[PDB]
């Protein structure tokens, strides 16, 4: 039977300071015991000083980042180029994720 | 597009009348007269057939009087084809109620739903209304014997005695004159026939130009019977009251 | 698990229903009324799948109340039971069926007679002198077969019912936290507060 | 009367006046032509230079369907584009099911049936274009012209627009003077001449020439635009003949 | 589906189908609502060109929507059944989801919304009906009387009338109804309602219907003799 | 008078749109003819190519519907091709559903029923065409069945259609009065084609070259159209007698 | 007849232009924007004295930071308000923030042209939408059935609009206090109203950053009416 | 006359009057100008107010980072068409990782406008658009008309008195086309162009709207004190 | 391309007439005469075969049609409208009766279904009424022999004998003089041929007349044997030769 999920490995880490924040992630991409790539980035600048990563199943991770980047673009179009605050981005990402509640994105997301 | 050819069947006139409903009522006023009379121990339905030929098969014919269930019948005035569409709907509606509640449908409930269907054709859908007026005669254990009428507007009202179709104005005056509340079925039979005999556009009222029916509790022990009269039985009842 | 009983006597129908609501290893509530008044002289008790029970009961209640307002008339207990049966008989071949069993106790004002109907989730209707749903019947039916008479008073019916609850409290595995008892007669529906 | 107010209504003659009114919109448009040759077809069109501000070479009017069919039209330009978009869908589904690229007669009937369908109902307007089209298939070269009614035939030469009569007369001379056939490179030059001659019926604004061709030998059976040296050579041939 | 825009604007900014629906209301039998200190009374005309009627079974002019709210109307009778049915269904639906009966304002707002929807929907004509909706909110003793009309506007009234010759009975109520002091009792309120109908009704034996609504679902319809006593009493005081 | 624009009855019980569709039939100014032999059914039609720029091989009003059925149309080409594509589809579907080749008369009935719908339903106009179907049916033998915009259809011993149809009709009537039989008593289809052209020449009073005619022939298990040279061969045979 | 979405020869939609005539028949509504807030005021216009005027609801809350006044066929506004409220709340659910006043207005105006042969005709009501957000501050918008909206410093709509607008042209400046704006709406309403202005036949409201959208009591408006009459007599 | 009831009806001379009436709404609209060099493309638009108390109706809309338009006519129709363009540009990016060619943008608008001119019930769009962009073949300017006709140009203008600017640009063609690598000068030429369409009114700070896209410039709009430089 | 005619094309006029039904009846009046006569042991239906051309084969055009083995139909008015009604009538006899009850419908109920179809063409969106009147003759076990007329409105009436179309007024009068309740089937065929000669002008033989009966069961016409309960159709179309035999003793 066809299994729609996979595990591409890797790990990510986010820390917040007083006037800054970091989002780190390793660049290795794997399936089972093989290396697919030694440099495949999974931490992205999404605009409006928001960085994002969706780690787990890479297809679902890329899809989610792609949809959120697009969500930022349309937020500008619909609300007079207003800056998307981090709290508003977070709430928007919840709805992206929960919209697939019964066929989930297998990712741990950090912004 | 097709806007050009639309009659707009469901609009108001400047005076606040529904054109198509008014014109359907005008159609109905040329149809054969049908009379309903409610007595204390039963109901009479009497109706005049609309032009006969000597070669029309009279015994195997049904034009005016239709059975809806064992306890309810209707007299028709208007387009027969339109009436049969509505009758089959009413027959189904009665059986739905029986299936749901295990009780025969109350007369008013059946009348209201048939009248609601007619109303719909005057408010939406762009179709012509049904060119039909009904007299409903029936019995249930809440109100006993009941007469109603409905018309193309989908408005219905209850009656002690009523006429539809041709010469209703003259017929209603005659019923209003000779009707009284303590009346029996056999007296009502006589009133129904006498009224048609005076309001008819024919030369003389005969058995072959009539349909007749009674709803009595004539069967024993509170059980209600519908009698759709045969040709020979109409011939006999016409002799018995001295019209022929 | 959920106990619903019914007894039809000379002049009334008596419904007894258990007060416990249990989820897992916790009794969440001990005062639950497993009943809805459908009309002034018709009462429905219910038991079955969580959520489904109350959702179905209230849906039937709304429909009977809608009928009452429309016709300015109360449906007979026989008519209400047939409506309820048909709704369950539809439900059983749906995508997700209502898993609810009901008893309908009513007083027919036209006949001046009490009436008790037992209807399961499949839509299996029977009129009975006494009825029960679930495991309760395995004790109460034989007990009532012995002690029931058709001409009993409401007081005799309540004592007969006390006998059933005592037997269930002795031999049933689960604590059902007693019963709420309600009487349906010519004067309508009332609750016995001290049982 | 009122027979001309609604599409699909027959007049007492047996005519659909709305289609005849769409033909008037075609007659108002610029001139376009088609020339069938030895192993292919050539298409040309007049582009009126309304202003200095129009970018030369950059408002392309001839359109390709699949890889082997070319289409040009006169009249309402948007209506022509709608027809080509449909033609592309029809050619794509034919290739999907049957593998082989759509034959030209097959393609002609696909457009024909679609245009004819817009004369069957009062809820649609007929097409305001006559379309000249064709290409090369397994059976050789085919040229077609399709009209607002849905009517189409095969042609040796075809013309439509404001200068159709001038162009038709010039086309009839080529058919008479070349019974054996015309070559592809010759037909490109002749197409330029005929557009320049047909421009006499639209001579207020000066114009820009646009040519395309399909030929079994010259373009390998595919639709290509004529550009650069071959275009300027064809323009010069046409300029020499008007003087 | 039949799509035609039947209700549309005209050059002067009127929607004629909505305005012609108001003419149907003007043709209908007169209906009046008067609210007292502790009650609302709904009075209704019944035309007397119809003798040989059966009043047991004939549709009554005032309809119960729930046990605490009533609806009367003027205009097309068949149209009114559709509004009453929808209102009755919404009444039960509100009880089911909010666990509380409708307020009179809410039930009115719903009925008015239905009427408005039929003025900008394709394929439909407006309702040829105006309604008076009266009752008491749950656990409240303040009387409520609202009016709706075909356009979809609704509002609250101390007293109001609709139907044929309503302008005559509105004139009467405008001078005979004091806002400081509404009718203190049912008796005073019913009498003022009967008086106002007596300006137009032509008599009032079988022509007048009265329905009294009091707080906590207390609705009763008066009989002929009960109404006839008000008619008899008013005429004797008039001869002065 | 909107009763003349759509297919509803006029006060005298007429459908004017149907009547005006009949007038569209003659818009091409072409006459057709059909006759039956012992073994075959021949249909002939005039071919007028006015424009010199036209490719004459693409100008045709005869259509091969199925292997066994042929159809000639009298009326404008867009409506003709509309009818032809539908008939081809219907004949193909019949074979798939019912396991045998659609008979000529059944296809005629089906196309006539479709035409009837356009006379009753308002949104669809009638097609301004008359369709003549020809075959050698495996049960009924040589067959001619003809459909019009009213949705009428019938079988024929022989038939003709077009502006000068009545002249051709009476010419054929007079022949069958004389011969006393239902068909052309001839063995080969070649001589039945010669009969068809000869009697068209006599009725119309015109001579024909090879490019002025169009011929379709139905035999057992195939319907085919003739080339210009097949017709020329046929014209030579008439001239030498 | 003719299509509902037909253009006139001058390049205007018949039905939209005819709905604008319906709005001219409607009761007056005025809005004034300041740096201390936005004031919204309306003429109630009871058709009869028996009608309980406090049930006339022509000023309406959309969210805490956005209010709305109407003029024309006011029944048509119910579904527009319903849409506005849903749009405002939905945006708060999706983005955990208040929705910009301009974005709300644009959402309401998207409904406007969704008519034809969608609803059967345009809306017969104009809206004044007033609000505050952090980006553009205090704002007033005029939303028409054409689907167009303009921001305004001040605006009047309804039967007295052209006279009231000319008065607003003179009186408005960029330094108006909230109290000054309140009196100015009352003054201009009293000028264009048929009946004599009081607390029962006119209604005031405002939106401020601090307290949000508030409809004023009849007691509060009555004092502002009294303060206005005294100030006009005082020179 | 009898043939202007809907878009589905041709006149006896082959005209579509509903489409021509839609065209008339553009002529009543406020003037807007478009022009380009080889490196940049510029839109200039005169904005219109209701009165002195109102805002000035925004004429310019951004479609992508590399594309956008100016409008003249029904503004809600420009919103529908710009939103369609935003989606088509977006589809091209998400699916093909490809910036939508300005020529394809034109073709898509043509076909969307056309469908509204051949079916019963619908109406034509009542707005004209000037689309500018920078793509893989350099700078572009397009003119959209709601008949469906789209046209690529060096420069143009639409709206009331657009003929003044259109004549000016026709004279200035050889100058402004070679303003390469100089944004401010290409805007100055566009501002001088729109000045040939002014009557009784002059260009103020809250009246003028300028947009620019080019080689190393995303599509950006200038309003308010950012256009004071050019008056 | 969509159907925009969702509204009625038959509406009431101020006088109460339904125009399109009246005009449909006018079309029926123009149509060729057809008749039906009911005997004690059968029913006969008959009509003239109006040939459009002498080159046309009038055998291929059937005006009298079998609906069920015991029910037949004939018409006056528009032929194409009749043809599609026969298709729909044959199908509805199966879908709404035979596929449910395993037997063919009685005459009155099949008639009722045809009437319904014709009524819907009088009220539904975007359609004109059918331009035909039908005469339907048939037999069934519990009602015996019967004859019905169906009009464009959807109304139907049972008849002892009647005629419709061109010369119906004269033909009805002729049938009144000759009809009695003791007529045998052969006597009814004789009267049918006499009545039809009055309205026919040209040739009067078995090739220009179409005539069918509803009578005794025909086991020979069944096509199989073995089941005693299967009987064979009561409907039979008289041959060209069978008509000419009766025209000699006329």
């Amino acid at each position: 039977q066809f299994n729609p999920y996979g595990d591409n490995g890797g790990t990510i880490l986010g820390i917040a300071g007083e006037d800054f924040a970091v989002l780190a992630g390793d660049t290795r991409n794997i399936t089972d015991y093989s290396i697919n790539s030694r440099y495949e980035p999974k931490v992205f600048d999404c605009g409006d000083n928001i960085v994002m990563s969706a780690n787990g199943f890479a297809a679902d991770g890329d899809a989610l980042v792609k949809r959120f980047k697009n969500s930022v673009k349309w937020y500008h179009f619909d609300h007079n180029d207003k800056k998307l605050s981090i709290n508003s981005a977070a709430r928007n990402i919840q709805h992206l994720l929960y919209g697939k509640r019964f066929f989930p994105y297998y990712v741990h997301t950090i912004i | 597009g097709s806007r050009r050819y639309d009659s707009r069947t469901t609009i108001f006139s400047p005076e606040g009348r529904l054109y198509q409903v008014e014109y359907a009522l005008e159609s109905i006023s040329h149809a054969g007269t049908a009379i309903g009379i409610m007595a204390s121990d039963g109901i009479v339905l009497a109706a005049e057939r609309k032009v006969t030929s000597t070669l029309l098969e009279q015994d195997t014919s049904t034009e005016k009087l239709y059975k809806l269930n064992d306890k309810i019948a209707v007299a028709v005035a208007g387009l027969t084809a339109d009436a049969e569409i509505l009758i089959n709907t009413a027959r189904i509606h009665a059986q739905n109620y029986l299936k749901t509640y295990n009780e025969d449908i109350p007369v008013e409930i059946l009348v209201r739903r048939l009248s609601d269907i007619k109303q719909g054709y005057t408010q939406h859908g762009g179709l012509r209304p049904f060119g039909v007026s009904f007299i409903y005669a029936g019995y249930d254990d809440r109100y006993g014997y009941q007469l109603y009428t409905s018309n193309p507007s989908g408005n219905y009202t209850g009656w002690k005695a009523i006429s539809v179709g041709a010469n209703t104005s003259a017929a209603q005056t005659l019923l209003q004159m000779d009707y009284k509340d303590d009346m029996k079925v056999d007296d009502a039979i006589e009133l129904a026939l006498k009224t048609l005999s005076k309001t008819t556009d024919s030369s003389a009222l005969t058995y072959d130009r009539l349909e007749f029916a009674t709803i009595r509790k004539g069967a024993n022990d509170g059980e209600v019977y519908q009698k759709i009269f045969k040709p020979q039985e109409i011939k006999d009842i016409l002799v018995k009251t001295g019209i022929t | 698990m959920d106990i619903i009983l019914g007894i039809r006597v000379q002049d009334s129908v008596i419904l007894a229903s258990s007060k416990a609501v249990t989820r897992g290893i916790s009794v969440l509530k001990d005062s639950d009324d497993k009943t809805r008044q459908l009309s002034p002289h018709t009462l429905m008790s219910f038991a079955g799948e969580a959520g489904d029970t109350v959702q179905f009961a209230e849906y039937i209640q709304a429909n009977i109340q809608l009928y009452s307002i429309r016709e300015d008339y109360e449906l007979s207990p026989q008519a209400v039971s047939s409506f309820v049966r048909q709704e369950l008989a539809k439900s059983i071949r749906s995508r997700r069926p209502y898993q609810v069993n009901v008893l309908i106790g009513g007083y027919d004002k036209k006949k001046n007679k009490p009436e008790l109907y037992q209807i399961d989730y499949l839509g299996t209707k029977v009129e009975l002198p006494y009825g029960a749903h679930g495991y309760s019947g395995f004790y109460t039916f034989s007990l009532l077969d012995h002690h029931y008479r058709p001409d009993m008073t409401t007081e005799e019916g309540l004592d007969l019912l006390k006998l059933c609850v005592q037997e269930l409290e002795k031999r049933m595995p689960m604590d059902f936290k007693g019963v709420i008892v309600k009487i349906v007669d010519k004067d309508g529906i009332r609750q016995v507060d001290d049982f | 009367t009122g027979y001309d107010l609604s599409n699909s209504v027959f007049s007492p003659d047996g005519r659909n006046f709305q289609v005849e009114y769409a033909v008037k919109a075609v007659e108002n448009g610029t001139t376009s032509i088609g020339i069938k040759c030895n192993d292919g077809v050539v298409f040309a069109v007049e582009k009126l230079i309304t202003s200095k501000l129009l970018v030369p070479q950059k408002n392309v009017k001839i359109q390709v369907v699949d890889r082997h069919i070319g289409c040009v039209y006169s009249g309402l330009i948007p209506d022509g584009r709608h027809l080509v978009n449909r033609g592309r869908e029809e050619a794509a589904s034919f290739k999907k099911l049957y593998k082989t690229p759509i034959p030209i007669p097959a393609f002609a009937d696909r457009l024909g049936q679609y245009v004819q369908a817009h004369t069957l109902y009062n809820s649609v307007r007929p097409f305001g274009v006559s379309t000249i089209f064709g290409g090369v298939d397994k059976n050789g070269a085919h040229l077609y012209m399709l009209e607002p009614s849905g009517s189409y035939w095969g042609y040796k030469g075809a013309a439509t627009g404001k200068g159709r009569q001038s162009a038709k007369a010039e086309l009839e001379k080529l058919v008479d003077h070349h019974p054996e056939g015309l070559s592809a490179r010759e037909a490109v030059k002749q197409a330029a001449k005929i557009i320049y001659l047909a421009h006499e019926d639209n001579k207020e604004k000066d114009f820009e020439l646009e040519i395309s061709w399909c030929s079994l030998s010259e373009t390998n059976g595919l639709h290509k635009f004529v550009k650069g040296d071959l275009l300027q050579e064809a323009i010069d041939f046409a300029q020499k003949e008007i003087n | 589906g039949y799509d035609r825009a039947l209700s549309i604007f005209s050059p002067d900014g009127h929607i004629f189908q909505v305005e012609y629906a108001l003419e149907a209301v003007k043709r209908g039998t007169c209906a009046v609502g008067v609210k007292g200190k502790n009650c609302v009374v709904l009075g209704c005309e019944r035309r007397s060109t119809l003798k040989l009627q059966d009043t047991r079974i004939t549709p009554s002019k005032v309809s119960k929507i729930d046990s605490h709210v009533v609806l009367s109307f003027s205009g097309l009778n068949a149209d009114s059944r559709i509004l009453i049915e929808k209102a009755r269904v919404e009444a039960q639906s509100h009880r089911l989801t909010l666990e509380d009966p409708v307020t009179v304002e809410y039930l009115t707002r719903y009925v008015a919304g239905v009427q408005q929807r039929y003025t900008q929907s394709g394929g439909v004509r407006p309702f040829g009906v105006s309604t008076l909706i009266a009752g008491f909110d749950p656990r409240d003793d303040e009387p409520k009387l609202y009016q709706t009309e075909p356009s979809g506007i609704y509002s609250s009234w101390s007293a109001q009338t609709i139907g044929r010759n309503s302008k005559t009975v509105r004139e009467f109520l405008e001078k005979n109804y004091d806002r400081k002091e509404p009718p203190a009792t049912v008796e005073e309120c019913v009498k003022l309602t009967v008086r106002s109908l007596l300006e137009v009704v032509q008599t009032g034996a079988k022509n007048i219907e009265i329905t009294v609504v009091k707080p906590d679902s207390d609705i009763v319809a008066l009989s002929s003799e009960e109404i006839n006593q008000y008619v008899t009493q008013i005429e004797q005081e008039k001869q002065e | 008078g909107y009763d003349r624009h759509i297919t509803i009855f006029s006060p005298e019980g007429r459908l004017y749109q149907v009547e005006y569709a009949f007038k569209a039939t003659n818009q091409t100014n072409i006459n057709s003819l059909a006759v039956r032999g012992k073994d075959c059914t021949v249909v002939i039609s005039q071919k007028k190519v006015p424009d010199k720029l036209l490719d004459p091989t693409t100008v045709s009003y005869i259509f091969c519907i199925s292997r066994t059925i042929g159809m000639v149309v009298n009326g404008p080409i867009p409506d003709a091709r509309n009818a032809a594509l539908r008939a081809k589809a219907e004949a193909a579907e019949f074979r798939y559903k019912y396991g045998y080749d659609m008979p000529c008369d059944v296809l005629a009935k089906r196309m006539a029923n479709l035409s009837q719908i356009y006379t009753q339903r308002a949104y669809m106009r009638p097609l301004g065409v008359i369709l003549t179907f020809v075959s050698v049916d495996e049960e009924l033998g040589p067959s001619i069945y003809k459909t019009d915009p009213a949705g009428y259809y019938v079988g024929y011993k022989a038939t003709a259609t077009g502006p000068k149809q009545q002249e051709i009709t009476t010419n054929l009537e007079n022949h069958f009065k004389k011969s006393k039989i239902d068909h052309i008593n001839e063995e080969s289809w070649e001589k039945v084609v010669e009969f068809a052209i000869t009697h068209m020449i006599d009725a119309l009073g015109t001579e024909f070259s090879k490019n002025d005619l169009e011929v379709g022939v139905a035999t057992k298990d195939k319907f085919f159209t003739l080339s210009a040279e097949n017709i020329e061969e046929r014209l030579v045979a008439i001239a030498e007698q | 007849d003719r299509g509902v979405s037909t253009f006139s020869p001058e390049g205007r939609l018949f039905q939209v232009e005819y709905s604008l005539e319906a709005i001219k028949l409607g009761s007056t509504a005025i809005g004034i924007a300041t740096k201390e807030g936005v004031v919204l005021g309306v003429e109630k216009r009871a058709t009869s004295p028996l009608l309980e005027s406090d049930s006339i609801e022509k000023i309406v809350e959309i969210d805490r930071h956005i209010g709305c006044a109407m003029s024309g066929l006011t029944a048509d506004a119910r579904s527009m308000i319903e849409h506005a409220r849903t749009a405002a709340v939905t945006h708060n659910l999706y983005y955990d923030e208040d929705i910009n006043v301009e974005s709300l207005t644009q959402s309401v105006c998207d409904l406007a042209l969704r008519f034809g042969e969608l609803m059967s005709r345009p809306f017969g009501v104009a809206l004044l939408i007033a609000g505050h957000d952090a980006d553009d501050g205090y704002q007033l918008f005029h939303a028409e059935p054409s689907g167009t909206f303009y921001r305004y410093n001040a605006k009047a709509i309804g039967s007295g609009s052209e006279g009231a607008q000319a008065e607003l042209l003179n009186e408005w400046h960029s330094s108006l206090t909230l109290k000054e704006a309140e009196l100015l709406v009352l003054k201009i309403l009293k000028q264009v109203m048929e009946e004599k202005l009081d607390e029962n036949n006119a209604q005031l409201s405002c939106i401020t950053k601090q307290d949000g959208f508030k409809i004023y009591d009849n007691e509060k408006t009555a004092e502002l009416i009294k303060e206005l009459k005294e100030k006009e007599a005082a020179e | 006359n009898n043939y202007d009831g809907d878009t589905v009806t041709f006149s006896p001379t082959g005209r579509l009057f509903q489409v021509e009436y839609a065209l008339e709404a553009i002529k009543q609209g406020s003037v807007t100008v478009g022009l380009r060099s080889n490196t940049h493309a510029v839109l200039v638009a005169l904005k219109r107010n209701a009165d002195e108390l109102s805002s000035y109706q925004k004429k310019i809309i951004k479609c992508d980072e590399h594309m956008g338009l100016s409008l003249a006519g029904l503004a809600p129709d420009a919103r529908v068409l710009s939103n369609y363009l935003r989606q088509q540009c977006n589809y091209s990016s998400l699916v093909f990782n490809r910036k939508l060619a300005v020529e394809r943008a034109g073709h898509l608008l043509c076909d969307k406008a056309q469908k509204n001119t051949q079916s019963y019930g619908g109406r034509p769009y009542g707005v004209g658009l000037l689309i500018i962009g920078y793509d893989k073949s350099g700078a572009h300017l397009l003119e959209f008309q709601p008949s469906g006709n789209v046209t690529e140009l060096y420069g143009t203008a639409i709206g009331a008195r657009s003929q003044g600017a259109k004549t000016y640009l026709e004279r200035t063609l050889d100058t402004f086309i070679k303003i390469d690598g100089n944004p401010d000068e290409l805007i100055k030429a566009g501002v001088e162009a729109i000045s040939q369409s002014l009557r009784d009114e002059s260009l103020t700070v809250d009246n003028l709207s300028i947009a620019i896209v080019g080689k190393d410039t995303p599509f950006t709009i200038y309003d308010g004190e950012a256009v004071a430089k050019y008056i | 391309m969509t159907d925009r005619y969702s509204f009625s094309l038959t509406t009431f006029s101020p006088s109460g007439k339904l125009g399109q039904i009246d005009y449909a009846l006018t079309a029926v009046k123009q149509g060729v005469t057809s008749l039906g006569i009911k005997a004690t042991n059968g029913v006969v239906i008959a009509t003239e075969k109006k040939s459009s051309s002498p080159l046309a084969m009038s055998e291929t055009l059937s005006k009298v049609s079998l609906l069920t083995p015991d029910i037949g139909a004939v018409y006056s008015g528009m032929g194409p409208d009749y043809r599609v009604l026969v298709d729909k009538s044959r199908k509805v006899a199966h879908t709404s009766y035979k596929r449910i009850y395993g037997e063919y419908p009685p005459t009155k109920l099949l008639v009722s279904e045809v009437a319904k179809i014709m009524q819907e063409a009088t009220q539904s969106g975007g359609v004109r009424p059918f331009g035909v009147s039908l005469l339907i003759a048939g037999h069934d076990e519990f009602n015996g022999f019967s004859l019905y007329q169906v009009d464009p409105s959807g109304s139907y009436f049972p008849w002892k004998a009647t005629a419709i179309g061109k010369g119906s007024v004269a033909a009805k009068t002729f049938l009144e003089k000759r009809w009695n309740d003791e007529l045998e089937l052969e006597d009814a065929i004789h009267i049918a041929l006499l009545t039809l000669k009055e309205s026919v002008e040209g040739e009067f033989n078995g090739d220009t007349i179409e005539l069918a009966i509803i009578g005794d069961e025909n086991p020979d016409l069944l096509g199989y044997t073995g089941i005693p309960t299967d009987k064979g159709p009561r409907f039979r179309k008289l041959t060209s030769q069978e008509i000419n035999d009766r025209l000699e003793a006329l």
